[PDB]
RNA sequence: AGCGCCGUGGCGCAGUGGAAGCGCGCAGGGCUCAUAACCCUGAUGUCCUCGGAUCGAAACCGAGCGGCGCUACCA
RNA sequence: CUCUAACUAUAAAAAUCUCUCUUCUC
């Protein structure tokens, strides 16, 4: 049966999309159905920001961050907890799940 | 008393390879005695136990046997041995086996005196072990050289000579070669008899009409080869003139 | 010599006059069983197939090279 | 060497581990009270106790 | 400058066997190549933070012996074709370098990243663990 | 951490005792002329240290070479050419962005504009220059995005191409670096392209050397002093 | 008729120089609702006999014993 | 009726399965 109106792909008018390889399982997958997470992260955690700070010349450093855009597959994503199997009536809500940190 | 460690000092060195004997297993791993170094207990942890995954433990340790392993860290203060079984090279396993067998032979050799003359085994082994292990290699080569020409036991004075005489009493290589006679001469048996009379006066015997097999009881592994080639060249020199031909391969 | 026996099932004693992998090829399909060529050092060369099909093994050994059927004494087991 | 360290727990961070017996604790060292570190401890714990550490460099994460 | 001896830590942190390999500013002359696997016995906890921490401490001791006090860290992952993601050990190695006396400056992310090169390993359906 | 197969298909010496330190001096255009120190093997003829040194590259943040923090995201490469003794003189080699700022300003909902150009400088240096620009929300937006039409990218890209062509072919690498320090060329590009589209945060990326005339000893001597 | 191997627990190896050695086997038990798989404990003997050295020997050797490969029937 | 910030990290192995299926109006 029609599980999702958008076919769970989000292509709808492109015919074919360039495949991309999963970060973990290395599966080729259409770039739109290639669930994507902007892993923007500080290069060290708060448990070491101090340790680095007092061991730092150039007081009050900018502490540069590391950015990445993880292109998961879907099998790894569902297994590695990125995406969760939600209920039928809750599928149609495409907003991010309510401000991860508030 | 099986005691008095094989090598220079009682306490094992660092990262050194051993073979060990298993006695018991409490719950974590096994603290088991050693017959490569002094009998102080060395303990193996299950994390470092089996190359295969841990599902059966009584079949891979086989309590009461000899197993190759390597000691990681040593406690020389009051005596604890951290001992590891996995990170051993497939080519160094042969090294462990041969070294353990060599030390076993040394233990077997220097027990006969201690039990025949009821003197301390530790004292006698301490006296003997200075020219024994540290000269340039293992004891067995020195003992073989001494039985063929006594020069090692005289390096240092033993407690007496009766014990060394008992050692000599207890202690008290064949090389093959084929010679094929391709002779078409008329009288070629007399040449064979003459050449073998000259060569034998070490052991040359018969197999087939052209095949003569010499099994020399050499004592140096290189003297036998040179006597072998001398006999071969004597055969050729005697046989190529009277009318025949012989070949050795 | 050249004795052949079947023991619950491995076949010990196999003439070399035909290649072994084709023997396995015909064996697996005509028996429908897991097949193994185990070469233990200097024992009768081991060909192992599962199940109790000694009559079917008789059929195969007839159909591969066998024409004697007189030195085959399969142990029941 | 005897670099034994002491640390007083200020907050109990629930309980971690598949066994369900090990506690994450946020301990501030008695020496250098300005610094805090989170570590795993096996056995009953309550805030206000003072605990002993052989190593203080290791940061302890969840025990999976 | 305060009469300092600058260096570069340039940690390489894969998902196995974190690397710590300090060199000079020119980048050619290497100091304290000791890695994570150097200081752990399992050959499989090499990626664990303990290996990186002990490696970093030994590097710090060597640096104090050779005079290099302040460092310019270049954090690296395997990157390129492989996962573009920093390993867990390298961060702990960086922290251990921070603790043991040495000073830091201009920590850098030097992850090698491709512009879609290298049709890479895995096959169509990829890993099937 | 013990032994291995050792498929060989003591005699150890100390690494540092036979080693020696050298100083690096920056071009006079840079603010903090003293850069740092580099490790060398001890000087022995027949492969003197001079042969090993000339050609090396030193990798230093621009904020270090100026002092202020506004130059944190930039990062200059310097090429070792001349050895004076206990101190070596280095000519300009290249200049680049730190990957962090680049990855930070490449966001969604604003397409980028890249402009590559290969240009001879005033004297003889063949160089390559990249320019990175990002579309800007005007401060009245209610449309949540700022895409630019490929005609606008064509115009902006061409304009940057001639801008860099002029600014490199006219003045030498020293004067080039003089314009590079206070990023006057960036604001120049922003002004010259202001009529096409807002174009937030233009910048010069990966000033890459390609070719150098012979050595020009006098140029190096004038550079450092 | 010679020299080299085998020398049994129902079996092939295994060390041969501290004394009962591994797996295959077979019996029982464990696992599971049950079976296969997996996990444990077992009874099997003259490692053929003679000696020597040997505190200690099946082993290290030696002087006969049952079968295997060659010489090739070695008038 | 003025509001655009914070983050972590697991994939060991696991095969098979007999009957006997039928009844709602006051
Ligand atoms: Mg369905
Ligand atoms: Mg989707
Ligand atoms: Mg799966
Ligand atoms: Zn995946």
């Amino acid at each position: 049966p029609k599980k999702r109106a958008s076919n769970g792909r989000n292509k709808k008018g492109r015919g074919h999309v360039k495949p991309v390889r999963c970060v973990n399982c290395s599966r080729s997958v259409p770039k739109d159905k290639a669930i994507k997470r902007m892993a923007i992260r500080n290069i060290v955690e708060a448990a070491a920001i101090r340790d680095l700070s007092e061991a730092s010349v150039y007081a009050e450093y900018a502490l540069p961050k590391t950015y990445n855009k993880l292109h998961y597959c879907i099998s790894c994503a569902i297994h590695a907890r990125i995406v969760r199997v939600r209920s039928r009536t809750d599928r149609r809500i495409r907003a991010p799940p309510q401000r991860p940190r508030f | 008393t099986s005691h008095c460690r094989f090598y220079e000092n009682k306490y094992p060195e660092i990262d050194d390879i051993v073979m060990v004997n298993v006695q018991q297993i409490a719950e974590m791993g096994a603290y088991v005695k050693l017959l490569e170094y002094d009998n102080i207990e060395g303990m193996i942890l299950l994390s470092e136990l089996s190359r295969r995954r841990i599902r059966s433990i009584q079949k891979l340790i086989r309590v009461g046997k000899n197993d190759v392993a390597v000691v990681l860290r040593v406690d020389k203060e009051k005596g604890y041995i951290d001992l590891s079984k996995r990170r051993v090279s497939s080519e160094d396993i042969i090294k462990c086996e041969e070294k353990y067998q060599k030390s076993k032979t040394v233990h077997s050799i220097l027990r006969y005196c201690a039990e025949k003359f009821q003197i301390p085994l530790e004292e006698l082994y301490k006296t003997i072990a200075w020219p024994l292990s540290r000269k340039f290699g293992h004891a067995y080569e020195a003992f073989k050289l001494s039985i063929i020409d006594e020069t090692v036991w005289e390096g240092i004075e033993p407690p007496s000579k009766d014990v060394l005489d008992e050692l000599k009493n207890y202690i008290s290589v064949k090389i093959r070669a084929d010679v094929e006679v391709s002779c078409f001469s008329y009288e070629g048996i007399d040449a064979i008899k003459d050449a073998l009379k000259s060569a034998e006066d070490v052991k040359v015997k018969l197999v087939a009409a052209p095949l003569y097999v010499l099994t020399t009881q050499a004592l140096d592994k290189q003297k036998g080869i040179e006597q072998l080639e001398s006999a071969i060249e004597k055969i050729t020199e005697v046989i190529t003139k009277y009318g025949g031909v012989c070949n050795i391969t | 010599s050249n004795y052949i026996h079947i023991r619950i099932t491995t076949v010990q004693g196999v003439p070399e006059e035909y290649d072994l992998k084709r023997i396995l090829k015909v064996l697996k399909k005509d028996f429908a069983c897991n097949g193994n060529i185990v070469k233990d050092p200097e024992m009768g060369e081991i060909i192992q197939l599962q199940g109790d099909q000694r009559a079917k093994v008789c059929e195969f050994m007839i159909s591969q090279l066998g024409l004697q059927k007189k030195n085959i004494k399969i142990h029941g087991f | 060497k005897t670099p034994v360290t002491l640390a007083k727990v200020i907050k109990v961070l629930g309980r971690t581990g598949s066994r369900g017996g090990v506690t994450q604790v946020r301990v501030e060292f008695l020496e250098d009270t300005t610094r805090t570190i989170v570590r795993n401890v096996k056995g009953p714990v309550r805030e206000g106790d003072i605990l002993v550490l052989m190593e203080s460099e290791r940061e302890a994460r969840r025990l999976r | 400058d305060n009469s300092q001896v600058f260096g570069v830590a340039r940690i390489f942190a894969s998902f196995n066997d974190t690397f710590v390999h300090v060199t000079d500013l020119s980048g050619r002359e290497t100091i304290a190549r000791v890695t994570g696997g150097m200081k752990v016995k399992a050959d499989r906890d090499e990626s664990s933070p303990y290996a990186a921490m002990l490696a970093a401490q030994d590097v710090a001791a060597k640096c104090k012996e050779v005079g290099i006090t302040a460092v310019h860290i270049k954090i690296r992952a395997t990157g390129g074709t492989r996962s573009k993601t920093p390993g867990p050990g390298g961060q702990a190695a960086l922290r251990a370098l921070a603790r043991s006396g040495l000073r830091i400056g201009r920590i850098e992310d030097v992850t090698p990243v491709p512009s879609d090169s290298t049709r890479k390993k895995g096959g169509r359906r990829g890993r099937r663990l | 951490a013990v032994g291995k197969n050792k498929r060989l298909s003591k005699r150890v010496v100390d690494p540092f005792t036979r080693k020696e330190w050298y100083d690096i001096k920056a071009p006079s255009t840079f603010e903090n002329r003293n850069v740092g120190k580099t490790l060398v093997n001890k000087s022995v003829g027949l492969k003197n240290a001079s042969d090993s040194l000339k050609g090396r590259v030193v990798e230093v943040c621009l904020a270090d070479l100026q002092g202020s923090e506004d130059h944190s995201f930039r990062k200059v490469k310097l090429r070792v050419d001349e050895v004076q003794g206990k101190n070596l003189l280095t000519n300009f080699h290249g200049m680049d962005f730190t990957t962090d700022k680049l990855r930070s300003m490449v966001r969604k909902w604003q397409t980028l504009i890249e402009a590559n150009v290969t240009v001879k400088t005033s004297d003889d240096y063949v160089l390559r220059i990249f320019a990175i620009a990002f579309t800007r929300k005007q401060a009245n937006q209610v449309k949540r995005t700022s895409y630019a039409q490929s005609s606008h990218i064509r115009q902006i890209r061409k304009v940057i191409s001639e801008i860099l062509t002029r600014e490199v072919q006219n003045s030498t690498l020293a004067q080039l670096t003089s314009k590079l320090i206070p990023e006057v060329i960036n604001k120049e590009i922003e002004n010259a392209t202001k009529d096409i589209f807002p174009l937030q945060n233009v910048h010069i990326r990966k000033v890459k050397l390609l070719k150098q005339p012979k050595f020009d000893l006098g140029s190096l001597l004038s550079l450092h002093g």
